[PDB]
């Protein structure tokens, strides 16, 4: 039994303020090893969307990972990934007004925990 | 909070750019004329 | 593309023997970034509910995060969460007798998976 | 405040070629605190199950633990797993024909992020 695995792992954690525009939130190395991706929404919203995806550090490749409406106000992706050029974490907000119902701003957290692409050898 | 910066070593501060005092000038074309041109009666010029 | 990351993550596992009763099971740092919370049921339970939550060191702020009834016997907290001066996970058991069905004593495990509030700065 | 917790962890990714067999794909120690097990199918299969379980380095002990037929394409084991000599995490294709709908051979990536026995002593 010997193998190679992946012995060096980050978490990135990052917050915006819900309202419409596009963000990068979270920055990840070629051959980054993603196995976690969740969506937080601090507050009560009331009309709008949160999508989060990949895009590449220059070029419009936006594409949506996860998709989030108000009501949930949680999310965390269903699938795990390995960084392929796509090296833009980035989430939009297409629908959003002011706060609402609370008087006090709408807060989104993303917290990405990824495994870095250096590896090493272990026998058990 | 806590987003890509984006920014480079550039818009880092603690750097402080210096400046060459030494200007190179962008002359350096030598036309053959001056080789030519002479107090000779035989000169091209 | 440069953030700061945390680049330190713990586990913690305890076990608690399912049967009425309050359990202080891990203990978090402030700043911690709770990433996993998983609550296991080793045997056969035949009633009673498991409800994990967080709760101060000394005084009673204790609130559920992930009920567990008989039935699934597995679990898993649905959000993410940054450790803000609630530093106990607890999980309280109020209906519960002897193992049933088995003869043999029920178990429950919980595993914490958190990064500490340390980072370090990274550029990619 | 204080408690023991692990510190090491390792994420190891496989890959096979998905049609009829068994294959071998993480080996764990004993005492491996087996934490989140995620497969993926890349392509587009036309018939078959993936069942991912638990087997001996030597003797047959294979059990399954995930099963993923055609339609979903991805996978996320429920339950968190302390290694007790059943330390290969195995999966096998029983049904796969060739590649289908695509001319490109289809694949199966699993990714098994564990924390090894080791403890340290913390106070928080």
């Amino acid at each position: 039994m010997k193998q190679k695995v992946h012995s060096v792992s980050y978490l990135a954690k990052a917050e915006f303020e819900y309202k419409n525009g596009v963000y990068d939130l979270v920055a990840l190395p070629t051959g980054a090893e993603v196995i976690k991706i969740s969506l937080e929404v601090v507050g009560l919203p009331t009309a709008g969307h949160v999508s989060v995806g990949f895009k590449d550090e220059s070029k419009k490749n936006y594409s949506s990972i996860l998709t989030l409406p108000v009501n949930e106000t949680s999310g965390v992706v269903t699938k795990d990934y390995t960084v392929k050029s796509d090296k833009i974490v980035a989430a939009e907000v297409k629908d959003a007004l002011a706060e609402g119902s609370d008087g006090r701003p709408v807060k989104c957290v993303l917290r990405a925990l990824y495994f870095l692409p250096s590896v090493i050898e272990v026998e058990y | 909070l806590n987003n890509i910066n984006f920014n480079n070593i550039s818009n880092n501060p603690n750097l402080g750019i210096e400046v060459g005092r030494e200007i190179q000038n962008a002359s350096w074309v030598k036309s053959p004329f001056f080789s030519i041109t002479g107090t000779g009666a035989d000169r091209g010029v």
